[PDB]
């Protein structure tokens, strides 16, 4: 058998705890170059598991750009596979932007360039990424000014040219597009949608479908149904709103592409466009929206080792 | 870990070191707030008023801190 990864690479903290995989920093000891490690345990995986951790390698290897964490090295041994990324050491956006503290239109417009630039390139090689959320963007490094990195491709698909089809029921509920949940042929507009919801967030710091009742959500989501209330959109360029409006367009026909949007003035005069006001009220939303992910994660864990 | 869990806590208590019932209610959705009313014990430390939960004995206690 293989043991490559055993023997070549030391294995250190949990960096993301994943469904059914870990992302763990790990050290190549050669080299003495640290990588992050994504292992799934392979002993008891169904078939469709395996065929979708196969898809996942593929995609990862298939990408390559700036904005899009990339693959190191990929490791098969007997009851484990490793993908071994570049590390990146910057943490999610959304913690950075609270961190930092000051958080203005200009600063979401460049974080959503880049991740528009991401997104573009995953669609130039035929792949949607079905999954941008919070958790997937990342930052290259804790230098102030670091990259924004599209990370996980768990759930991205590989799609033929511009064919829309079914390819299931995946993605976070709060991003899930309007014709992902009519159960409509879909594609390429649904990571559009979602980067619509993220800049929605960048902006006023909480999102803009919301709803403890998950079917309720899934209609104001099919209706279009966000605002832009006062007082904190008042002072929200008109350029902003126009290019969420055109990312949260129910039609996924009509929606904004991620080539179109990046033309789109708000992110291609973003000099002249977006503003430079700090915007505290999203650094405080912020800051909650980011508290309730976390608590989420941990009281829904802790509750369900109560039922036991 | 207990750590951001606590600081999570204490975000959704308006950075209080205590929270109240009705805050993990409008933040939570309501099995998870119900689940953390019922499991918080009251807070006596400084500050406290009538009402006043632990979030941060409830998240030591869970993860053994």
């Amino acid at each position: 058998t293989c043991t490559r990864f055993t023997e070549e690479y030391q294995l250190f903290e949990e960096l993301g705890k994943g469904a059914f995989s870990v992302v763990r920093r790990c050290v190549k000891v050669l080299a003495g170059q640290e990588y992050a490690a994504k292992i799934i345990n392979t002993k008891k995986l169904s078939a469709r598991d395996h065929q979708k951790l196969e898809r996942e390698a593929r995609i990862c290897r298939l990408l390559k750009h700036p904005n899009i964490v990339r693959l190191h090295d990929s490791i098969s041994e007997e009851g484990h596979h490793y993908l071994i990324f570049d590390l990146v050491t910057g943490g999610e956006l959304f913690e950075d932007i609270v961190a930092r503290e000051y958080y203005s239109e200009a600063d979401a417009s460049h974080c959503i360039q880049q991740i528009l630039e991401a997104v573009l390139h995953c669609h130039q090689m035929g792949v949607v990424h079905r999954d941008l959320k919070p958790e997937n963007l990342l930052l290259a490094s804790k230098l102030k000014g670091a990259a924004v990195k599209l990370a996980d491709f768990g759930l991205a698909i590989e799609v033929e040219g511009e064919q829309q089809a079914w390819f299931g029921f995946a993605g976070t509920p709060g991003y899930l597009s309007p014709e992902v949940l009519r159960k409509d042929p879909y594609g390429k507009p649904v990571d559009l949608w979602a980067c619509g919801v993220i800049l929605y967030i960048l902006l006023v710091g909480y999102p803009p479908f919301w709803d403890e009742d998950q079917h309720r959500l899934y209609q104001q989501i099919k209706a279009g149904a966000y605002d832009f209330p006062s007082p904190e959109w008042d002072t929200v360029t008109p350029e902003a709103k126009d290019l969420i409006n055109k990312m949260l367009t129910i039609n996924p026909s009509k929606r904004i592409t991620a080539a179109e949007a990046l033309k789109h003035p708000w992110i291609s005069h973003r000099s002249t466009v977006a503003s430079c006001m700090h915007r505290q009220e999203t650094v405080d939303c912020l800051k909650k929206f980011n508290a309730r992910r976390k608590l989420k994660g941990a009281i829904l864990a802790a509750m369900l080792a109560t039922r036991n | 870990t207990a750590e951001q869990v606590i600081a999570s806590f204490r975000i959704l208590a308006s950075d209080k070191p205590y929270i109240l019932a009705e805050e993990l209610r409008r933040e939570l959705p309501p099995d998870q707030a119900q689940y953390c009313i019922k499991r918080m014990p009251a807070y006596s430390g400084p500050g406290s008023v009538p009402g006043a939960l632990d979030y941060a004995a409830f998240s030591s206690a869970l993860y053994g801190e």
